[PDB]
């Protein structure tokens, strides 16, 4: 399972 | 050996042409597993090979709303890239994301991936130390000083070291049978004409898998590596490989130069010279 | 920067006239990933191109597959014609059955 990425 | 699981993400903008199209590729030791593309008439996450399928629903609805949200961050993402690139609002970008693990045969993290990139270039990407950041221009400086501000890389630290490798562990389970496919090359020597005095020996490598292979042309013992010519290695179209290496010799000494294929699925290298039609 | 895209034609097993073959134009180290590709047949577009699904490369780069149904005879002439954003014009590649 992937990331939950955050914002730039 | 090693193992890796890593996901290829990206969005590009379209301005007056809708939503930017978001794309999320998942692999297991470089082959893709699974697949989520925004442009699909109805977007979930989906099964890329068969060894996949035996995933419950409910992994299926958590991975797909997982996926909805990175895209929401990826537009976002591209609203503020173009603010700190001072860009027009009208133009198309991109933005891609790796991010996974790669974990060695005893189970241990060799390498933990987040990198960026805006527009095909580094934008920012997580250090070997699973601390800190290195930011590739100004702009990504600013990312850099947030996520320390957020904590950022202790809860992506988290992800690699233990979900990322965790899960990994699992899809090598169901996939090991189906990852473990070996083909070897099935080699063979082509003739062709050059002006004059010169013919072409062109040595073919057909049906192998994985597309790791290496081709040399020897006269005499001696490597001839300056003058072979030689293609990138590229798909069949049916899961295997193909690629040729070709030297360009003296009209009648066909027979002085041997062709040899080096591959993971052979025991010993293959040797071969061209020989005319029966 | 904008990458030029590579193109490879060829086919899927070695060509034999009057059999049943597959053509490819593999395209690869190109971006941004829009891209259109044409597959003709004596000058002419061929209907039914499929393409595989986009991918990238650890240097950012993408690539993807076309391909065709097809029967090679010894006179007709096969080509992918690429299209993309980092080229000034669409560029022709034309099969060759030795390659």
């Amino acid at each position: 399972i992937n990331f939950d990425f955050n914002t730039i | 050996g090693p193992h890796s699981l890593r996901y290829f993400v990206t969005a590009v903008s379209r301005p007056g042409l809708g939503e930017p199209r978001f794309i999320s590729v998942g692999y297991v030791d470089n082959t893709e597993f699974v697949r989520f593309d925004s442009d699909a008439e109805n977007p979930r996450y989906e099964p890329r090979a068969r060894w996949m399928e035996q995933e419950g629903p409910e992994y299926w609805e958590r991975e797909t709303q997982k996926a909805k949200g990175n895209e929401q961050s990826f537009r976002v993402d591209l609203r503020t890239l173009l603010g700190y690139y001072n860009q027009s609002k009208g133009g198309s970008h991109t933005i891609q994301v790796i991010s996974g693990c790669e974990v060695g045969s005893d189970g241990r993290l060799l390498r933990g991936y987040q990198q960026y990139a805006y527009d095909g270039c580094d934008y920012i990407a997580l250090n070997e130390d699973l601390k800190t950041w290195t930011a590739a221009d100004m702009a990504a400086l600013i990312t850099k000083h947030k996520w320390e501000q957020a904590g950022e890389a202790e809860r992506l630290r988290a992800y690699l070291e233990g979900t990322c490798v965790e899960w990994l562990r699992r899809y090598l389970k169901n996939g090991n049978a189906t990852l473990l496919r070996t083909d070897s090359p099935k080699a063979h020597v082509t003739h062709h004409s050059r002006p004059e005095d010169k013919v072409t020996l062109r040595c073919w490598a057909l049906g192998f898998y994985p597309a790791d292979i290496t081709l040399t042309w020897q006269l005499n013992g001696e490597e001839l590596i300056q003058d072979m010519e030689l293609v990138e290695t590229r798909p069949a179209g049916d899961g295997t490989f193909q690629k040729w290496a070709s030297v360009v010799v003296p009209l009648g000494k066909e027979q002085y130069y041997t062709c040899h294929v080096y591959h993971q699925g052979l025991p010993e290298p293959l040797t071969l010279r061209w020989e005319p039609p029966p | 920067i904008q990458k030029t895209p590579q193109i490879q034609v060829y086919s899927r097993h070695p060509p034999e006239n009057g059999k049943p073959n597959i053509l490819n134009c593999y395209v690869t180290q190109f971006h941004p990933p829009h891209i259109e590709i044409q597959m003709l047949k004596n000058g002419k577009k061929i209907p039914k191109v499929e393409m595989s699904d986009m991918s990238f490369s650890k240097d950012w780069s993408f690539y993807i597959l076309a391909h065709t149904e097809f029967t090679p005879t010894e006179t007709d002439t096969y080509a992918c014609r690429v299209k993309h954003d980092s080229m000034a014009e669409p560029k022709t590649v034309y099969w060759d059955r030795d390659m």
